[PDB]
């Protein structure tokens, strides 16, 4: 019923700006509470800022104070992040969140899903995918997926139909400045030939929609 | 500017166990706490607010004390389901503060991995590299050790490891290394090894290809 739905982000470069929307639905914005949290890769959650829809009253942290503003458009029932000047540290999933409606606290019970803001002075670049493919019980198949740039990169298995023992892997940084990761799934060993295996890679940055077959081979 | 200090920062524990979680606040807060969960690739969820109020839906095996300046979350019973990173914060006044996190991982029966070898495709040669896959599956505990082996020969700083977050359901961990070199220097050796150590094993297990 209630959600927030985020999104803008993306690949910026340093010095430059980006402006993130949250779209609510599910309930009116005025007279609730919205507001922006981050989350660096590695570390824990920062508070940026708050605003009233109603009012358009804002409140920041030190931190990104007069760098940042945050609005709303009561009409269209969305909010807004505008970052100037970005940098590195500013790389990270940026939500919004709803106040809870039970109590004057600042308790945030509805998030949206997160969005990806990558601050660096590199180039988009689409991914290659491979096959894994398995021998011989059961049996383990997959796909690499190589040298994108930014992150994230979507894999799904069967345009979603297969979650059973599906492990996607954590992306590595290489040494030439991409990013790459494997999907992999383990199946019984009587399946392979009568069961189709297609693992389906999303790379939304450079526009990459890919959905490769893999089988054993000859 | 008001502080929260969280305690400890990582955690084991077994399924049945008593958990608690310690964050501290620079200054009188009174009451003015909350709690959330979050789950690796998701967004925070609220479990508790005032200090000791749990949100509607929430289980009851969590549960939060405290007052001023000294705040606890409580898990009665631990879940294989309530692994994850646990946050305070301050929710009063403005700006809020987050704790620095607590993570949160399942002690459970020693598994030994399952592992399998996987030779680059024909058409990743073709672009003048091979990639050379060794997984590791379903196992406990998290560390673990994976040697490449090329025609018999230690390998070094030539592979990445990649770790699955630990399993929701059997609290296992996944794990990826892979073996990245030029194709020339693929079609000069002719075994692909992998040997795996890890505390569920009393020998190393090594799993291999031949070059075509
Ligand atoms: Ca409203
Ligand atoms: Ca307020």
């Amino acid at each position: 019923e209630v959600q927030l739905v985020e999104s803008g982000g993306g690949l910026v470069q340093p010095g430059g700006s980006l402006r993130l929307s949250c779209a609510a639905s599910g309930f009116t914005l005025s007279g609730d509470w919205i507001h922006w949290v981050r989350q660096a890769p590695g570390k824990g959650l920062e508070w940026l800022g708050e605003i009233s829809a109603a009012g358009g009253y804002t409140d920041y942290a030190d931190s990104v104070k007069g760098r940042f503003t945050i609005s709303a458009d009561t009409s269209k029932n969305t909010a807004y992040l505008q970052m100037n000047s970005l940098r590195a540290e500013d790389t990270a999933v940026y939500y919004c969140a709803r106040e809870s409606r039970v109590s004057f606290e600042a308790a945030m019970d509805y998030w949206g899903q997160g969005t990806l803001v990558t601050v660096s002075s590199a180039s988009t670049k689409g991914p290659s995918v491979f096959p894994l493919a398995p021998s011989s019980g059961t049996a383990a198949l997959g796909c690499l997926v190589k040298d994108y740039f930014p992150e994230p990169v979507t894999v799904s298995w069967n345009s979603g139909a297969l979650t059973s023992g599906v492990h996607t892997f954590p992306a590595v940084l290489q040494s030439s400045g991409l990013y790459s990761l494997s999907s992999v799934v383990t199946v019984p060993s009587s399946s392979l030939g009568t069961q189709t295996y297609i693992c389906n890679v999303n790379h939304k940055p450079s526009n990459t929609k890919v959905d490769k077959k893999v089988e054993p081979k000859s | 500017d008001i502080q929260m200090t969280q305690s400890p920062s990582s955690l084991s524990a077994s399924v049945g166990d008593r958990v608690t979680i310690t964050c501290r606040a620079s200054q009188d807060l009174a009451t003015d706490v909350a709690w959330y969960q979050q789950k690796p690739g998701k967004a925070p969820k609220l479990l508790i607010y005032s200090a000791s109020f749990l949100y509607s839906g929430v289980p009851s095996r969590f549960s939060g004390s405290g007052s001023g300046t000294d705040f606890t979350l409580t898990i009665s019973s631990l879940q294989p389901e309530d692994f994850a990173t646990y946050y305070c914060q301050q929710s009063e006044p403005e700006p809020y503060t987050f704790g620095q996190g607590t993570k949160v991982e399942i002690k459970r029966t020693v598994a030994a991995p399952s592992v399998f070898i996987f030779p680059p495709s024909d058409e990743q040669l073709k672009s003048g590299t091979a990639s050379v896959v060794c997984l590791l599956n379903n196992f406990y505990p998290r560390e673990a050790k994976v040697q490449w082996k090329v025609d018999n020969a230690l390998q070094s700083g030539n592979s990445q490891e990649s770790v699955t977050e630990q399993d929701s359901k059997d609290s296992t961990y996944s794990l990826s290394s892979t073996l990245t070199l030029s194709k020339a220097d693929y079609e000069k050796h002719k075994v692909y090894a992998c040997e795996v150590t890890h505390q569920g094993l009393s020998s190393p297990v090594t799993k291999s290809f031949n070059r075509g």
